[PDB]
Parts: C-alpha cells; structure tokens; sequence
C-alpha cells in the first residue's frame, strides 16, 4: 500500500491544482451569498445580540451551511495554490539564486547586502543535496566550481555548495556498493531533505499570494465567531475580475501623488488653523444656547480637527460653518480667509485629485 | 591611446587584432580613463580625438546632483530650444557643470534588526513545525496507517497543510511581536 | 502637457543622437549601433570632459587638433561639433 | 405601442421624446461619450455599492447610536438598527450628501469613539464622494478624448 | 483640442517647408539646411 497511498495523494494533489481557480470563484460566489443573507440581520433586546430576521426560517441554517462551505472551499483553495502556483515560485527563486551564484558570485565573489531577507534565506539552499529540484540545470554546482574553483579554492567551494571532494572520486574508484529500497522508514526519512524543505517553506511563507490566502483563511474562520467577518471577503473582487482591476488601477496608478496631495492639503489646513487660532477664535462658537458656549478653536488640536472634518467636508469651506463676520473689525480679513480657503482647499486641491485620476486613465 | 587609434582606424587587420589581444590587459586598465570624441576636422573631414578623463572628473560627473542638472538641461533644450542655439546652450551647460564639478572636488578634500528578527522567526517557527516529524514519534501513527483507511489518509493529507498554515500564523505573530518590540 | 513634455523629451533622446542628430535606424543597421554611437562615439559627457581637458591643459602643450578646437571655442564658433555627419557616414565605404 | 397607449393616457407620449438620440447625430455624439465606457461605468457603481456596504457594516457594528434621525425625543427614529435600513440610508443620504455620511449623522464630540467616527466620515468622504465620482467623470472625459 | 491644434501647426511648420512641402531631413543633410531653405530660398515673406 506504500505505492497506492502515494498514487492517491498524487491524484488529490493534481485534482486540487487543476480545479484551483474554480474553487477561488466558488469562494467569491459563496461570499456574495453569505453577505446577501447577512444583509437581513437586525439588532434586538439592555442586552445586545444580533438575530436573523426572515419569514422563511430556513435562512439561518442556510447561513450555517454556507459558512461551513466557505471555510472548506477556502482550505481547498490553499491546497490548490500549494499544489499549482508554489512550484512556479520555487522554480523562479531557485533559478535566480543559481544565476546569481554563477554569473555574479553572489556567495563567492561577494556576500548578500545584509538587509536582503531573500538573500540570507537563499544562503541556506546552496548546501542542499536536492538543489536544482525544480530548475532544469542540474549542473549548476559543477559550473560554479569550474568557474571559481581555481581562484578561490576548490575545497571551500565544495563545502559551500555541499558536494564531496574526496568522496566523489572514491565512489568512482573500485569498491563494493550496496543498494537501498525506498519504502523503508529510514530510507524515506533520510530522503527527506530537511534543509531544502525548510528553505522551501520559508519561501512559501514569504510569498505574497500565500499570505493573502492565509488572511482569507483567518477571515473565513473568524466569520464563524462573528458572521460579519465574511464581509472582508468582498474585498476580493479586485483580484477576482480584471475589468474592476482596470478601474482600480486608474486610482492606484498615481497613488504616491494622491498621498502627497492629501499631505499638502493637511499642511495647508494646518496653516489656516494656525491663522484662525491666532486671530479668529471668537467665530468658532458652535453652541446654540448662550448658557454653554462651545468653543471649537480654543485648543490648537481641536481647531485643527474642526478644520479637517467640517472645514473640508463642507461644500463652501470653513466659512459655511463658522459664524458670519458682518460688522466686525476683522470682517475683510475673515472674508479673505474664507474665500482663499474655498479656492485652495475645496476648489484647487480636489481638482488636483480628480485630475490625477483622469490623467491616470489617459 | 596609440593602439586604440590604430584599431579604430583599421578594423580589419588581423595583425593588429592579434597585437591588441596581446595588449588586452593594459587597454582594459585605461578604458575608464580613455575618452574619445568626434569633431568636424580642419580638413573638412570628421576626426577622432582621444584624451584623458580624470577619475575625479568622472566621479563628480556621476554625482547625483550633476545628473539632476543634466536631466533638467536636456528637458529645457528639448522643449524650448532651437537647433541654432543647441550647441551654444550645450557649451554654456558644460562650462557651468565644469565649474561646479571643480568646486565640489575642491570642497570634498580629505533595517538589519528587522531582517534578523524576521529571519530568526522563520528559522525557529519552521524548525518547530518540522520537529513533530523529526521526533520519530510517528510510530503509533505508522501503526495506525499500516491498515489502509480512506478517512486516515484524507485526514493526514489535510492535516499537513493545516499544520503548515498554523505555522505560518505563528510566524506572522512572532514577526509582529518582534517589530512591535523594536519600534517600542 | 507636463506628461507630454516629458514623453517628447524621452522620445527625442532615444530616437536621435544629441550631437549629430542622425536617426537611430541608420546606426541600428548594426546591432546595438545606436547605443554604441551615443555612448562611445558621440557622448555629451565625453564632450564635457574634452572641454574640461582643453581648459585645464596648457596652451603650449596643445596638439594641433586641440589648438584648432581651442581657437574655435575661444571665437565661439561651434562648427567643430559634428552636425549631420559622423564617422560611420564619412567612412561608410571603407569601414563597411 | 406607446403611441396607441397615449390615447388612453396622454402622458405616454412623453416616451417618444426618447427618440431624439436616434433622431439627431450631434446628440448621439454626446450620448456616445457616455455609452463608450458603459461597462466601466456600471462596474464603478457596483464598486461604490460594495464600498458603501462595507461602511454600512462598520456603522451597524460600532456606530449605531449616531443614526437617530428624529427631532422629538419621544419617538427615536433609528436608521441603523436594521442592516438593510442602514444600507439604504448610506446609499441614499450618504451618497447624495455633499460631504458624506457625517453631514447627516450626528456630531461625535465628547465620545469614546470620536476619533474612530472622524476617520470613518473622512474616509467615506474621500473614497465615495471624492474619488469614485472622480472616476465616473474621468471615464466620461476619457471617452470624449 | 486647442492645444493639439497649436502643436500640430508648429510641428508641420518646423518639419516641412511651407511652399515646396519637402521634408526637413533632405535639406538637413547640409547643416542648417532646412533653415537656410525656409529663410532664404523658399520664404513666404519673399513671395509676398
Ligand atoms: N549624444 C548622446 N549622448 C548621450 N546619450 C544620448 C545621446 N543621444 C542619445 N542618447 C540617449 O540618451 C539616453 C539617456 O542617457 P542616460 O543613461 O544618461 O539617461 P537616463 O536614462 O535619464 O539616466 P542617467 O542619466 O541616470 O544615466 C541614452 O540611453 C542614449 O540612448
Ligand atoms: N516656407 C517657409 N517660410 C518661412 N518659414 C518657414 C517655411 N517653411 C518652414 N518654415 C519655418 O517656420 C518657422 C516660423 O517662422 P517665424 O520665425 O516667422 O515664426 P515664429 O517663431 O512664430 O515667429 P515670428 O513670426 O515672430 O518671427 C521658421 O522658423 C521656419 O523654420
Ligand atoms: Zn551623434
Ligand atoms: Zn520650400
């Protein structure tokens, strides 16, 4: 049965790898179904708990079944990823390390940059017997020795690459050899290359898509404790559909510019808040009753938050919210203050954001 | 310079090619220092001029500020420029750059913790995961597997990946804790 | 307009040599010919270094070519810059 | 059919004003400026709906007490006690509002979730009111171009 | 569109001669040949 079990594992691995994408789409469909059901929650009796309200009564069991199905399909998606996409990542990394070792001497001529997680993690794999496991060129170690062996030291390069100087020739020499049989426990556990498997697991853990699928796992599991955690899975439409990815790329294309625009808006609003806190404090009474005056610009931080919140969200600037300046010695000053705030913050900066989006489209 | 001139002016002399091959190393030492241009010669014919580019000049040239100035000058001369004034503007830029480079040469007269924490978290967590396989305690499970069972085989196949995912969770938590300690 | 200006600058810079102004295709008849011409034959950095050398080199020690370029640079005449011609065009028959 | 039904109800003749699009080419140009990116425009509305649903989930979980749209204290009118009601509230008077949902729901001053609701409102204004509508307008302009 | 019209006008004016319509490169085989042709040989002011 040692061979039959391996055959069955191979069949399951192939099935998951082949049906990986269908399971990923099924997960999104189940997420939309679960959220559609969750859209009929209400709060009730004070003790607070959320109860499903419906006329069918079968929707709550339907929600339980759908949650279980989502959790199972997500695990199947992780398995399918590990069967299908992980080999490509290992192949790419194991090829890049080989090229860096041979045509750059990245572990012979020089040493990793001392801040490259990939570099110091890949320093492990060069000593493994199971190297070019996925990459085709099975002669990488021999090529490296033929290139750098004479100048830097054949023995130490053999140690670095995990090959045998005095044992290789001894094997070709004349002695009796003994075969081995794989299904033995000692044989299989020795065949398991612990160092190479550790390096592979590290690469998989450092993979971004695997981390995203693990986050999907965690959200799906937490949804059982709190069903609204399934709403986070609606954030998967961006990577589910290409057409939505186009619209989102129209935004993310100039993301750095968009962040810097918000920072500049914050600085400009802070300057306006400084001016208001120095000269126009008495216009920030947001209290209707005269008994309790509510001063919004007595404190610097409070005034800044006021300007950020109801100064920017206002359609006409801060002057829409703070009181009218008529019949005051600073009337023209506050008029200029409000008009300039409207022009620079409401008109120009938001225009900069919209123009960035349009230019990204173009 | 002599050999480069001869080689460039005569490209198909096998004797010169062999002689250059003999002269390979010396011609490789001076390659950064040998500078060559083409000028509209006095005899109404294009000629090649060879000279010595100093090491200090090259370093000051590939200083980043000089590169920014070069990009700005190229942008200016391309957008608002005429082919009549292009070579005058280029010489003005050359003069200004040479002066600033000489002044710079005059004045210039003589995280790892995060990476280590993340890597140690990887090593420790993966070794913790692999210990359950390395303990040789899978003898009772091997005995339970000696009799073929569909539920057993599917459970083992799923449990391997479940354990990998749990190990990833522990690794992420350890990295978060380490980064929190480092920042605080 | 700013984006178009940047794109125009890069397109001109990558399609024609800065000094001679010859199109990239003529040099590209030889593989990598344009980058060879713009990085070895006609290089603005090389011209700047030549001006530095000419300025810092003594008048008496100037060679004939250096004295020619020095005189024309002093009189501000820029005909020594290859305009519309290059080594490859001038020696096209014999070199190729 | 519309012309015949107009005899029973004369306002059915108003549907025939929808024929100007196929009557004039010049109006067809302006309308093609919209229909050129119709799929993108529909997907933008769908993304807006999803984002608003996420915001509604957050509000229904943490900020339910800010949705009392009743002036008299005798009868409290809770707009986010029900998930569907809160979602419709956010779609209608959260999007049609010029400054986001914070223009409609009550002020958060002097509360333990003050900064959380400030972030909630500012992010709603930035993503829904500012960016997504900018995406729609940019799609129209790009279609013109 | 207005900006593109201005740019098209300037590009055409600088790339081909107004009268003969020959491209600038043919004249530019001689250095400054295009400006010599468009300012001395074929000049619209001269025709006026
Ligand atoms: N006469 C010329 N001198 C130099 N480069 C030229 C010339 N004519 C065309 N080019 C082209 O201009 C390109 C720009 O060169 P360069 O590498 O300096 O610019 P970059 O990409 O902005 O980066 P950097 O200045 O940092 O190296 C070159 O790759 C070259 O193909
Ligand atoms: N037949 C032509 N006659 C004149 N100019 C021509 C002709 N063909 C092409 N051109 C180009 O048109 C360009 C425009 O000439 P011109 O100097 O009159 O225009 P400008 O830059 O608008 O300024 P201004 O009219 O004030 O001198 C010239 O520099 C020339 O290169
Ligand atoms: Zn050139
Ligand atoms: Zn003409």
């Amino acid at each position: 049965f040692w061979k039959k079990i391996i055959a069955y594992q191979q069949k399951l691995l192939n099935y998951f790898a082949r049906n990986f994408y269908n399971m990923r789409m099924l997960a999104l469909f189940v997420a939309f179904a679960i959220n559609f059901i969750l859209l009929f929650y209400k709060v009730s009796t004070i003790a607070v708990h959320y109860v499903l309200e419906e006329s069918s009564g079968y929707m709550e069991p339907t929600l339980r079944i759908l949650a279980i199905l989502h959790t199972v399909i997500s695990f199947f998606c992780i398995i399918g990823y590990y069967c299908l996409k992980v080999p490509l990542v290992i192949f790419k990394r194991e090829k890049e390390v080989a090229r860096k070792l041979e045509f750059d001497g990245l572990y012979i001529t020089e040493q990793p940059s001392e801040d490259d997680i990939k570099g110091q993690w890949d320093r492990l794999v060069i000593n493994t017997q199971s190297f070019p496991n996925n990459y085709w060129d099975k002669f990488v170690k021999r090529k490296v020795m033929d290139k750098y062996g004479e100048f830097y030291g054949r023995d130490r390069i053999s140690e670095l690459l995990g090959m045998d100087k005095a044992a290789l020739d001894f094997s070709d020499a004349r002695e009796k050899k003994k075969p081995k049989k794989d299904s033995s426990l000692s044989a299989v556990l020795n065949s398991i290359d612990v160092k190479y498997q550790m390096w592979k697991l590290g690469v998989v853990f450092t993979d971004n898509s695997f981390l995203y699928l693990a986050w999907y796992m965690t959200m799906s599991v937490l949804g059982h404790y709190n069903n609204f955690f399934f709403a986070a899975h609606l954030l998967d439409i961006a990577m589910g559909f290409k057409t939505l990815r186009t619209i989102l790329s129209s935004v993310t294309h100039n993301g750095k510019q968009l962040v810097l625009t918000v920072g500049l808006l914050a600085v400009v609003v802070y300057l306006y808040t400084v001016v208001a806190f120095n000269f126009f404090r008495k216009f920030y009474n947001k209290s209707e009753d005269g008994d309790t005056p509510d001063m919004k610009c007595d404190d610097m931080l409070t005034c800044y938050m006021f300007h950020m919140y109801v100064g920017v969200r206002a359609g006409g600037g801060i002057g829409d919210e703070i009181e009218d300046p008529a019949g005051d010695e600073y009337e023209i000053y506050r008029i200029i203050f409000d008009i300039t705030f409207f022009f620079f913050v409401i008109v120009i900066l938001l225009a900069i954001i919209q123009g960035l989006i349009i230019d990204a489209f173009g | 310079v002599l050999l480069t001139n001869l080689s460039e002016h005569m490209p198909n002399d096998t004797r010169l090619q062999t002689f250059l091959e003999l002269a390979e190393s010396v011609l490789n030492y001076f390659q950064p220092f040998l500078g060559r241009i083409e000028i509209m010669g006095s005899a109404k014919r294009i000629e090649r001029v060879y000279f010595e580019i100093s090491e200090s000049s090259r370093t000051q040239w590939e200083k980043p500020q000089v590169k920014e100035s070069k990009r700005q000058f190229i942008f200016d001369v391309v957008n608002e420029g005429g082919e009549k004034e292009k070579m005058e503007l280029f010489v003005n830029f050359c003069e200004d750059t040479i002066f600033e480079m000489q002044l710079a040469a005059q004045i210039s007269e003589s995280s790892i913790l995060t990476v280590r924490s993340a890597l140690f978290a990887l090593r420790y967590n993966i070794l913790t995961l692999m210990r359950m396989l390395s303990l040789k305690s899978l003898k009772k499970q091997m005995k339970k597997v000696k009799k073929m069972t569909v539920k057993d085989m599917v459970t083992a196949f799923f449990s391997s990946y479940w354990s990998i995912f749990m190990t990833l969770l522990h690794f992420v938590a350890s990295v978060f804790r380490g980064f929190f300690r480092i920042i605080c | 307009e700013l984006r178009d200006q940047q794109e125009q600058v890069k397109e001109d810079m990558e399609t024609k040599c800065f000094i001679c102004g010859i199109g990239n295709d003529y040099f590209d008849t030889v593989p990598h010919g344009f980058e060879t011409h713009t990085l070895q034959e006609h290089n603005l950095a090389n011209y700047l270094f030549f001006l530095m050398y000419l300025i810092n080199k003594d008048e008496t020690e100037h060679t004939g070519q250096e004295s020619y370029v020095w005189k024309m640079y002093q009189e501000r005449c820029w005909e020594f810059f290859p305009a519309g011609d290059c080594f490859r065009k001038q020696y096209e028959d014999q070199l190729n």
